[PDB]
RNA sequence: CGCGACCUCAGAUCAGACGUGGCGACCCGCUGAAUUUAAGCAUAUUAGUCAGCGGAGGAGAAGAAACUAACCAGGAUUCCCUCAGUAACGGCGAGUGAACAGGGAAGAGCCCAGCGCCGAAUCCCCGCCCCGCGGCGGGGCGCGGGACAUGUGGCGUACGG
RNA sequence: CAUCUAAGGCUAAAUACCGGCACGAGACCGAUAGUCAACAAGUACCGUAAGGGAAAGUUGAAAAGAACUUUGAAGAGAGAG
RNA sequence: CGCCGCAGGUGCAGAUCUUGGUGGUAGUAGCAAAUAUUCAAACGAGAACUUUGAAGGCCGAAGUGGAGAAGGGUUCCAUGU
RNA sequence: CGACUCUUAGCGGUGGAUCACUCGGCUCGUGCGUCGAUGAAGAACGCAGCUAGCUGCGAGAAUUAAUGUGAAUUGCAGGACACAUUGAUCAUCGACACUUCGAACGCACUUGCGGCCCCGGGUUCCUCCCGGGGCUACGCCUGUCUGAGCGUCGCU
């Protein structure tokens, strides 16, 4: 909602932080094995904790 | 008497657990005065305690208690050994006087339920199948 | 209608983060962590649970300071010296 | 055989320290034998690899007794470059070749004060040993 | 890992099978038949000296 | 179900025994630390016998083993008293002592004064300071006779 | 052109402080250049600014921490942060002297019966 | 009708300390079932076990006899072998079930209260000086405070003193 | 008659150790096995919550990971290497 | 890997068996609740579905309109694919 | 003649069995056997030039110092680095530092609000505003200060 406190909008900052792809030079490192960002989340497929 | 704290006197089992009144606690009131005492005072060290007075509904006790980091009592021998860190809180263990009292500790035909140290020190010690290396 | 038509019902949220142990099981109503029991000096923890107890026991997360006490330990705990400068 | 009770012969054991080994032991790791003259030159048999000597290859596809300066000690990968030691990609250009240090010989040593350090303790620990076994 | 693993001989009975092993090892074709090559050893009780 | 003949077998395994089962697999390394440790011992009271001190001389109690005698805890006040030594004075020496046992006759208190004596006898008393000698023992008597004793002191036999 | 440590211990608290507002200073300037483009060379200047600060900030403390233990050598009561750290069971512990103090009782069962010095012949 | 002594209580962000919470394989104190077996089932069994609560340490607990025995007597505790699937318990059914002696591992003993004697000999805190910092101690001083005769310390504890 | 002296206290060793720190070993398992987890696993995800809980190893010695030409808008192809 | 011994977590068609994969069904059922679309042009490799204009309609102010609370958490807005 | 269908084989797909490998487990054994108000375990949020996770770390934030080592780190870039008017990296780790919750400690929290003592600035010291520093939990022991009582007394 547009209300919320500031430690819901601190945690909402993080998912949004981390919610992004990986960068392209990781694939370059040497013993990988890094195919995608695993962890990705879309908002209207999984729904955060809170 | 230690009253079954069970809702509206119902214990779901055999008849044999079915006793909710005339059941007793297994370590004595002197030993209950003593526990709550070093509850409270959890910074010393209860010794012992003894009868004072009694009534229908009470029992009075004096319980002893050490302050192990007083200079009093750090720097004199013989009473230095309350101080060690094994001897706190000795009477949530059944260490002082009336504590053990509870625990049939003794020498001879009378106390064989615990050889070994403790009750459950013997049950284990006769519940463990020695399994060797050669059988 | 106590299937599809009763999901649409329920907006108001009965737990939310706790301040200890970060989950979401805080009960606000009650005012009580339903997986730490906050409000509990003690952590709430059950012997019937062992799979819960390595979720969230000593070495699961961080161990800012324990990981320097076994360190330590190695050298009996030393302080107040150096190294014999160069 | 092994006797020390504290030292491993576990092969999954070994191989974990060997890939997990931290850069500086991976420099003791990586050494080369050196070249019979110098190994008559100084005492001393084996030296770790280093950044600007020059070394030639004694097993592969790039035998030969043409000396090459190492430019690169990739110590990640457990490999070294030299100078002529590449071949040609696709697009034209020219990438060198890793060479594991074991499979060189060190012709020239880049001495500097801790290189001479280690070779008069190397030399000196050897005749050492050949003397309580003499 | 109580699966017994481990078995008590008789004391006379370890004994004799030391016995029967030391025979076994004076004859030629027994050692032999263990593929020793035991062709130019100049006897088969081989003893040698104590400066060994 | 029984199945002709046989015995009527009462196995006590009705208990959950497999959460409390004890096995030996560290028998081998627990006589490896025994054994360190005596030795360790040993090398500690360094010219002192390594089993210990002297045992007394002491019959078995019941109607089965009385025909027969072994070692005791220590010898009694009785003992030492007619013996002539301090009961203080006994545990530093290596006598050890048994304040709660008494004689009850002359046979036994009699057999075991004698071994007292025969200790007494044999025991090299190093002088307190090595340098200055008071009422020990003659150097010659102590320069090398002076060995660590193994096995029991003076053993007792039957 | 970098910042060591072991010539930074010769100066005073003045300097040190205005050598660590300068460097605050070169930071702040990296920061806005890094986020204005810049070039390579002054962004990864911005690591090495960060480890002089921290260098500089470190020196700063060591110097002022130990001076408040020299301060307090020698007083009865020292702040906690100056005290020994070594665990908490082993600061409630019985101290070396009166771990080693004995009473009169036992003084004198040593005196009168110490332990001797004794070998059994066969 | 105020001033003191004591007693019993209270307040303080008083000076200096201590406890809490975690882990919890092993250890101690409680609490404590039912599934199960009995070819049903209620005593019994599972089991003083699971779950529950409390408290510790590198080990814990125990421990120097209000002991065992009945012998020509042994002699703290703990652990192993054995006693012994025994004595005994038990709808005497299903089932349960130790100890002593013996052989070993280890081995170590002791302290108060009381009764007494000694001019409270005793202890804590605070200052000042010196020797050292390593687990804060020593030594000296203070007609410096307090504790303590409603009993501190030395001798001394059943092995007698 | 024998035996001890309760209602106060301390005490090492031998003993225990599916948690922890650091090691060694194995007639064990060999990626549906062996821990749930050989891998960004108590992770992803599920449940309001207590809690439930995976799948997933292998280019090659070396990326030397296919320059360049050609059809197609590209995916994708044909040559070439 | 053969031979002599030793030791097993040692032999599969079934268990509405466990896990994974794959068929016939089958280019099948179907993509049928709330009246409805049409013309031209542009961009574009490609247009029933995008954009613009022109028409014809619907919601018909208790709306298919304009805003909020709870809930979601960047879905907002530009540019590109 | 073909289509379709069945069987067999070659080739190609789909699938990932088998085999070989193994920085993982499981089991046994050994030595140690160490947390916390001097703020633990645990949680949250942050920190890299390009960095989402894992890992590391705490506003000194993929680390500072010291010591040992002795020329790298590396996926790309940049940049030191006389390696003796001293040193990359790595390891060790004894110095220093260590955000917010949390036993969690001024009061309280799905929010937020005080009090006391100092210091700097607007004031141009007096107390209003802003900022900084230190305190402000509960229980309990010893001592201290201030006390209460038609408690027991003494003098009056
Ligand atoms: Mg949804
Ligand atoms: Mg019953
Ligand atoms: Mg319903
Ligand atoms: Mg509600
Ligand atoms: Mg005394
Ligand atoms: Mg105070
Ligand atoms: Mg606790
Ligand atoms: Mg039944
Ligand atoms: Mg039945
Ligand atoms: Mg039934
Ligand atoms: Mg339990
Ligand atoms: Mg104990
Ligand atoms: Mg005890
Ligand atoms: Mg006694
Ligand atoms: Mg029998
Ligand atoms: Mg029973
Ligand atoms: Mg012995
Ligand atoms: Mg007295
Ligand atoms: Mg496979
Ligand atoms: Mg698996
Ligand atoms: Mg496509
Ligand atoms: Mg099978
Ligand atoms: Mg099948
Ligand atoms: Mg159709
Ligand atoms: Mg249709
Ligand atoms: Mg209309
Ligand atoms: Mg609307
Ligand atoms: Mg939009
Ligand atoms: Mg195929
Ligand atoms: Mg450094
Ligand atoms: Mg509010
Ligand atoms: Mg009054
Ligand atoms: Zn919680």
């Amino acid at each position: 909602s547009s209300h919320k406190t500031f430690r819901i909008k601190r945690f909402l900052a993080k998912k949004q932080k981390q919610n992004r792809p990986i960068p392209q030079w990781i694939r370059m490192k040497t013993g990988n094995k890094i195919r995608y960002n695993s962890k990705r989340r879309h908002w209207r497929r999984t729904k955060l904790g809170l | 008497g230690r009253k079954r704290p069970v809702p509206k006197g119902a214990t779901y089992g055999k008849p044999v657990h079915h006793g909710v009144n005339q059941l007793k606690f297994a370590r004595s009131l002197q030993s209950v005065a003593e526990e709550r005492a070093g509850r409270h005072c959890g910074a010393l060290r209860v010794l012992n305690s003894y009868w004072v007075g009694e009534d229908s509904t009470y029992k009075f006790f004096e319980v002893i208690l050490i302050d192990p980091f007083h200079k009093a009592i750090r720097r004199n021998p013989d009473t230095q050994w309350i101080t060690k860190p094994v001897h706190k809180h000795r009477e949530m263990r059944g260490l002082t006087s009336a504590g053990r009292k509870s625990r049939g500790l003794g020498k001879g035909h009378k106390f064989h339920h615990t050889i070994g140290g403790s009750r459950r020190a013997a049950w284990r010690r006769r519940n463990t199948l020695q399994l060797h290396r050669y059988r | 209608t106590k299937g599809t038509s009763s999901f649409g019902k329920r907006r108001n949220k009965t737990h939310t983060l706790c301040r200890r142990c970060g989950s979401k099981a805080y009960h606000l109503q009650k005012s009580t962590c339903g997986k730490c029991g906050y409000p509990a000096k003690r952590k709430r923890k059950y012997n019937w649970s062992a799979k819960a107890k390595r979720r969230n026991t000593t070495g699961t997360g961080r161990m800012r300071h324990l990981k320097i006490v076994y360190r330590r330990f190695r050298h009996g705990f030393r302080e107040g010296t150096t190294p014999k400068p160069k | 055989m092994k006797f020390n009770p504290f030292v491993t012969s576990d092969r999954s054991k070994n191989r974990k320290r060997h890939f997990n080994a931290p850069s500086h032991i991976r420099r003791k790791i990586m050494s080369s034998p050196l070249s019979k003259e110098l190994r008559q030159k100084y005492n001393v048999r084996s030296m770790p690899i280093r950044k600007d000597d020059e070394v030639q290859v004694v097993r592969g596809h790039y035998k030969g007794q043409q000396i090459g300066k190492v430019v690169q000690v990739y110590r990640k990968k457990y490999v070294i470059y030299i100078e002529r030691v590449q071949r040609e990609k696709a697009n034209g250009t020219t990438v060198h070749v890793g060479i594991h240090p074991s499979k060189v010989v060190i012709t020239r040593l880049k001495l500097d004060k801790d290189r001479k350090k280690i070779l008069e303790r190397k030399a000196k620990s050897r005749q050492v040993g050949k003397e309580k076994g003499k | 890992t109580w699966r017994r693993w481990h078995r008590r001989v008789n004391t006379t009975q370890k004994r004799y099978a030391i016995c029967s092993a030391l025979a076994a090892s004076a004859l030629p074709a027994l050692v032999m038949s263990k593929g020793h090559r035991i062709e130019e050893v100049p006897e088969l009780p081989l003893v040698v000296e104590d400066k060994v | 179900a029984p199945s002709r003949n046989g015995m009527v077998l009462k196995p006590h395994f009705h208990k959950d025994w497999q959460r409390r089962v004890a096995t030996w697999f560290n028998q081998p390394a627990r006589k490896i630390r025994r054994r360190k440790a005596r030795q360790a011992k040993a090398r500690r009271i360094a010219p002192r016998p390594a089993s210990g001190p002297i045992r007394p001389i002491v019959r078995c109690p019941t109607v089965r083993y009385h025909t027969k005698v072994r070692a005791g805890r220590g010898f009694s006040l009785e003992e030492l008293r007619v013996a002539g030594i301090h009961k203080k004075v006994a545990r530093t020496i290596g006598i050890s002592v048994d304040p709660r046992r008494r004689n009850k006759s002359t046979e036994s208190l009699q057999a075991n004064v004698q071994r007292l004596k025969e200790y007494r006898s044999k025991l090299i008393l190093f002088p307190r300071k090595p340098s200055a000698p008071k009422k020990g023992d003659s150097s010659a008597e102590e320069l090398k006779l002076a060995t660590q004793l193994t096995g029991p002191v003076m053993p007792v036999r039957n | 052109a970098k910042i060591k440590a072991r010539d930074l211990r010769g100066k005073k608290k003045e300097e040190l402080l205005k050598q660590l507002d300068d460097l605050k200073v070169e930071l702040s300037q990296l920061r806005v250049a890094k986020v204005t483009g810049g070039a390579a060379s002054k962004l990864s200047k911005i690591r090495v600014v960060r480890k002089s600060i921290a260098r500089v900030l470190t020196v700063i403390n060591q110097t002022q921490k130990e001076n408040l233990r020299k301060f307090y050598k020698g007083k009865k009561y020292k702040p906690l942060d100056l005290r020994p750290k070594k665990t908490r069971a082993m600061r409630r512990r019985l101290n070396k002297h009166e771990e080693n103090l004995k009473t009169k009782k036992q003084q004198r069962k040593e005196r009168l019966y110490p332990l001797r010095k004794y070998a059994v012949k066969a």
